[PDB]
């Protein structure tokens, strides 16, 4: 009955009867689509697959359901596409290296056998979001939370080994599974937003001390191509203090998803000793995969993030890159013949971005536990111009700017964080933590910022001889030490890749200790101080084991003999 | 009919511009009308079909003192719970104030902040904006001002599309300072319909005009962020098939912003003191939003990335900032101090510029150089919880002048 | 009906998007379809009336090893003479590779070029672009690379709208180096239909995927010029009444470029190494074409007008250039040399900048200054017919370090 009357890129127009946001199946090959607009008897459909070869003489099928994701055991340590289709299973079914158009598989493995341990008894009353039991998912305690809409008395509840489609309990005559479906465009409910409490520790020094955010916060990472967004996000995905990590590859390179698949199983969590992959979920919609599925991948990853948050866990979502999602919005808007706003983007760009970032936050869950969803969004401004709409809109939504800089990347200073332009609006919520466990880090942080700023002021004068007084040269000296010994961090060195707080704090302390000594000694020249070569030893510290780092610090502390 | 949220296209006999229409689970505002064709903007998420009940009027709110102590959305509907008394209903657009009926502001509201009080004081009934680069503590500045100038006044806070972290920062401070019971808060979320966003400052100012000019009160209105407001206006302007201007913003942006900012001022009966806050997109004051706002408000407090990087709070640029009506409220002594501060700081900054050349030039120019350094360190720099009397601010200036070698 | 070459407007019962239609003396591709209206792009010059035969399918080519040793147009049709075996027909758009099925490139392909091999080595299966200002020897660089990394591999050359001088330069070098028999060449002329231009890289990569992933070969693909490709895409986008983006280029330019560049890589069975070449219009790397390409390829070799003016071939900017996957293939020794070269050259360039001031500054900074001079003269500068082993490149660095006074 329903028929296509037009095909324009990812946009299909069909005559028939439809509902807004209904998932439809387009053409004889039944491509997944979603109704985004209705005008009388016509429906405007964005198709999540390639539309080349589609015909005006073709049917469109109703489903009567919105776009959903299966939430349960089977997500962890696996890679999915923008629609939640498992790429490993696609490979195995097709026996091909290519992604076919129109393939439909269930998200969660239907044959894997799980062990369910109940936490409720028969006759217990249950409400939405309650933990009905737990499943061990390769070392992770997956909490089976009942859907927000289920409530009543447990008439039956089982225990033991089950697959995903099997009934594990019965409430008010309704079967409960190990999984439930949820519309990705719909934010998952909670009880109340909580105050920030605790810093988000990344394992990257510049992000942990200089511009930290709180757990449940959000940050933007804009930069030109080659500035280091992807590596920075992967570093966070590797070492972040978090229960669950969700990496969304939104419109980026296929090899970068493959890289994670290759490396994460070899790496060990510094907090559990378990391999990183077991806490990681990968969502991949590469640059050449269907453009509309980029939007799906963003809402999908957020929804899964909320799901683990609802279990009372801390979650981080890395989105690389949000600009590709913006391109998808612009393309859909263009086909719809909507009037473009600034830079060709639709006028509702800010509102759409907000639908993503407003999902972040620390909350009291429906089951009265505390959970957090932290969101890191990479941005890819054209030509590295930060004044563009995606970057600027994002800055009015997030809690920090982690700005990447061409000039630093140029000279291989990584992370290429611009320490003058970057900011965090959440230092007031995390300074408590650092004060308690490390008294002098607040002063030293201010000191680092003061030196980097002063060095910056001096480099313009330097373009008139490099003639400066010793009281000025000391800022270039200390600035170099902070940049090369603290801010810089090699993601691909076995010792420097991860920086625990102990190492981070100790580095700050030895730099500060060197600083107070050098200042006292101004009134012997700086030329004679630098000759001792203590600065070069400090700079090399970050490359050392840990039980070589501590030894070298002891060695440096004595060598700071101003006697 | 047509649906693409938040927009619906609908057939109506004799459509009224601005007309409120009831649907099953929601309302809409008619934003366009030709013959029997209408375009409407949904109040919120809607998916049902579009059976229509026409109210036969534009959007109005019941005005009373019931709002005081409460939290509401952009439409003036209660979030916390209890509805205010229906009715005494008022057009939320209101009317232009007759300039014959106005009184020019002439009474300084002391903030306790030196960088404001001396050279750029806020006057009762004045409208003055805060311009900020992204990331700078504009919110802390507004709260510190509100804490000191509204001890006796009703505070109305309009949150326009800001994230929860931001509006909760305000709410929590109002609660901790016990100002919450004498405040009315209107919030439109960042992902809300654009119609709710642009109505937010209108319902807040409709209440403000009622409280100030009917109940004879002095009122303080804070609103943030005007850049989000302009974005919502552009969204609506683009849904209407309007011919876009600079950066997609509607041609009437100045006039629309004015229809908000000019709903402030002083009369014989009461006053509305208005502080609109905005983020300057690329830290560019020439961007259309801060530029048009500059042409309307009676001055602005401009925050500085440079001062922020020097760990100076509040990071106020003394020279880019301006209070147009300031002179109306200043004594001859106050005028003298403001002039000496502004002129000497400016000369100090010029001397600073060439100091990245001659290094360290004239004796006279070494005195101004030091003055500017001390102004930033001892005068501008001030704690978030610190209140300085105007006399204390003068004393600091006197002390700095001596340290510098200037008279 | 309508004709304005290369565009025809035509009436079809149930049009198929991308459908190939036969005319008397030529073919066309349906690029738009609403109800029974279609827009089509002619393959070539046509003037006759528009009786239509519908193939009922999108454009496909017969895949085989028959292309090897031959020269073809953008549609894959033979220029030299003999047609390849029909069929085994494949959609020229192909399919996205499953990232689960990929292997990350980790094997260095040595070019023999020091400015590439040390700091920015090319890996097998990598996609890496060459960005050039107009006039610079980008073609010589690509040929020198192809000469050394494809001695054992099939070379596929896609010429997209380049003048005859350019594509004949490639053909003649392949002939003189005896690489022509193990090469497949696809050429669309500068004045050809835009549909032939955008199909050129698609038919070339369809063959490449067949050879690499079905016949288990390592393949090298060279394509030039991507700026001409984007121009053809814009031409088609504008013929469709699409809403233009920056500089008239279509909004989906990134996605379309990616649909080409990402058809490369490494698997257990074989590899496609891809080198797209483009001219940066006003020598501006921030122009939309090099900028989007930069966001997609796994690095780029950037040519420098400054080095060219100093008579340096190849004029590679060591610092603007990048190989993203380089570290995957480098030994610890190789990593050490790359780091020392990049960091010291950069410091040398900074010292050079201030040398137009202090003239000739620090002893340490005089050593870096000399290092950068010698890097350009003895390391980067290299003959078009010269091959340097990686060991030889390391030796040069060692020698320069000594001459400079650095360790
Ligand atoms: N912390 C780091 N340590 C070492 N190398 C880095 C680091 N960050 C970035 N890089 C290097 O910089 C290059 C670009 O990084 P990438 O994340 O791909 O940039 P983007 O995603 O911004 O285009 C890569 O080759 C990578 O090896
Ligand atoms: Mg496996
Ligand atoms: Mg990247
Ligand atoms: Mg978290
Ligand atoms: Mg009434
Ligand atoms: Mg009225
Ligand atoms: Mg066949
Ligand atoms: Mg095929």
């Amino acid at each position: 009955m329903n028929r296509i009357i037009s095909i324009n890129g990812p946009l299909v127009i069909a005559k028939g009867k439809f509902s807004i946001f209904e998932v439809v199946r387009v053409g004889e090959e039944k491509l997944i689509g979603e109704v985004i607009g209705i005008e009388n008897d016509k429906a405007y459909i964005q198709v999540y697959e390639d539309t080349n070869g589609l015909k005006v003489g073709e049917p469109v099928f109703n489903t009567g359901k919105p776009l959903t994701i299966e939430l349960g055991p089977g997500l962890l340590a696996n890679i999915f596409d923008g629609l939640g289709r498992p790429l490993k299973d696609i490979y195995e079914k097709t026996q091909s290296i290519y992604i076919p158009k129109g393939i439909d598989l269930p998200t969660l493995d239907r044959k894997k056998v799980w062990e369910f341990i109940p936490k409720k008894k028969k006759g217990d009353t249950i409400k939405g979001g309650d933990i009905i039991g737990t499943v061990n998912e390769n070392g992770f305690e997956h909490r089976i939370i009942v859907p927000p809409n289920v409530e009543g008395k447990i008439e039956e509840i089982y225990e033991g080994n089950f697959t995903i489609e099997e009934t594990i309990a019965i409430v008010n005559g309704k079967p409960i599974k190990l999984y439930h479906e949820w519309p990705i465009r719909k934010p998952r409910p909670y009880k109340e937003k909580l105050d920030y409490n605790y810093p988000f520790i990344t394992g990257t020094r510049v992000l942990d001390i200089m511009f930290p955010i709180a757990k449940g916060g959000s940050a933007a990472v804009p930069g030109p191509f080659g500035s280091g967004k992807t590596v920075l996000n992967q570093q966070i995905a590797k070492w972040a203090d978090s229960d669950i990590v969700i990496y969304i590859g939104c419109g980026e390179r296929g090899n970068e998803m493959t890289e994670v698949l290759e490396e994460f199983p070899k790496l060990k969590d510094p907090k559990t000793g378990k391999p990183l992959m077991y806490r990681t979920i990968l969502i991949a919609n590469t640059s050449n995969m269907p453009i509309a599925a980029r939007e799906a991948s963003i809402y999908l990853g957020a929804t899964i993030g909320e799901y683990f948050r609802d279990q009372g866990y801390s979650v981080v979502v890395n989105a690389d890159s949000t600009s590709r999602w913006a391109e998808a919005l612009r393309e859909i808007s263009s086909r719809l013949g909507e009037i473009p706003s600034e830079e060709g983007y639709p006028a509702y760009l800010l509102r759409k971005l907000a639908e993503f970032y407003e999902r972040s936050g620390r909350v009291r869950t429906l089951n009265d536990l505390e959970g957090s969803l932290t969101i890191i969004g990479a941005v890819s401004p054209p030509g590295g111009d930060f004044s563009e709409p995606v970057t600027q809109n994002t800055l009015r939504l997030v809690g920090a700017l982690w700005a990447l800089d061409s000039k630093l990347a140029y000279k291989r200073h990584y992370p290429a964080i611009n320490y003058l332009i970057s900011y965090t609006k959440q230092w007031e919520f995390v300074k408590k933590y650092f004060e308690e466990l490390y008294e002098d880090v607040i002063e030293i942080r201010e000191e680092f910022f003061a030196i980097l700023k002063r060095e910056s002021e001096l480099m313009d004068i330097v373009s008139i001889v490099g003639a400066l007084s010793d009281n000025e040269k000391i800022y270039l000296h200390m600035g170099r030490i902070i940049r090369e010994g603290f801010l810089q961090q090699d993601a691909f060195d076995e010792n420097d890749s991860y920086s625990p707080l102990e190492k981070t704090i100790e580095l700050m302390r030895i730099i500060h200790k060197y600083y107070v000594t050098v200042k006292q000694l101004l009134g012997i020249p700086l030329e004679e101080i630098e000759q001792k070569g203590i600065h070069e030893k400090i700079i090399k510290l970050r490359y050392k084991s840990l039980k070589e780092f501590r030894e070298e610090i002891k060695a440096i502390e004595q060598e700071i003999l101003s006697l | 009919p047509s649906i693409k949220p938040p927009l619906i296209a609908v057939e109506l006999e004799n459509p009224m511009l601005g007309e409120v229409i009831d649907l099953e689970e929601t309302k809409a505002i008619v934003i366009a009308a030709y013959e029997n064709k209408a375009l409407a903007l949904l109040f919120d998420y809607y998916t049902g079909e579009i059976q229509i009940n026409r109210q036969g009027n534009t959007y109005k709110i019941a005005v009373s003192e019931d709002y005081i102590g409460g939290i509401f959305n952009g439409f003036g509907e209660p979030i916390k719970g209890p509805k205010p008394y229906p009715e005494d209903y008022r057009d939320i657009n209101g009317l232009a104030i007759n300039p014959y009926a106005r009184k020019v502001p002439n009474e300084i509201l002391y903030t306790g902040i030196s960088s404001i009080d001396v050279a750029h004081p806020l006057l009762k009934g004045q409208k003055i904006a805060i311009f900020s680069p992204p990331g700078l503590p504009m919110e802390r500045l507004a709260l510190q001002i509100a804490r000191n100038v509204a001890k006796d006044k009703t505070i109305i806070f309009a949150a326009i599309g800001v994230p929860s972290d931001i509006y909760k920062m305000f709410i929590d401070e109002f609660i901790n300072t016990k100002a919450i019971m004498n405040s009315a808060i209107f919030i439109s979320k960042a992902d809300s319909s654009p119609i709710e966003k642009i109505y937010t400052p209108r319902v807040a100012l409709t209440l403000a005009e009622y409280l100030a000019f009917e109940k004879n009160r002095d009122v303080l209105v804070l609103m943030l962020d005007m850049t989000n407001y302009a974005d919502a206006l552009r969204e609506i302007s683009t849904l209407r098939k309007e011919i876009p201007s600079r950066r997609g913003y509607p041609a009437y942006l100045y006039t629309d912003l004015a229809s908000i900012y000019e709903r402030s001022g002083l009369t014989s009966k009461g006053s509305i003191t208005l502080i609109p806050m905005l983020t300057m997109p690329g830290n560019d004051i020439t961007h259309v939003v801060p530029d048009l706002t500059g042409y309307i408000t009676e001055g602005q407090y401009v925050l500085s990335q440079d001062l922020h990087s020097k760990n100076i709070y509040p990071p106020i640029d003394l020279l880019k900032s301006l209070s147009r009506l300031a002179k109306n409220g200043m004594s001859k002594k106050h005028k003298k101090y403001a002039d000496i501060l502004i002129k000497s700081y400016a000369k100090g900054l010029e001397a600073r510029d060439i100091a990245t050349i001659v290094g360290e030039l004239s004796k006279e120019d070494k005195a101004y150089l030091k003055f500017a350094e001390l102004v930033e360190k001892e005068f501008i720099k001030q704690d978030y919880y610190e209140y300085r009397s105007i006399e204390k601010s003068f004393e600091i200036i006197d002390s700095i002048l001596s340290q510098s070698g200037l008279p």
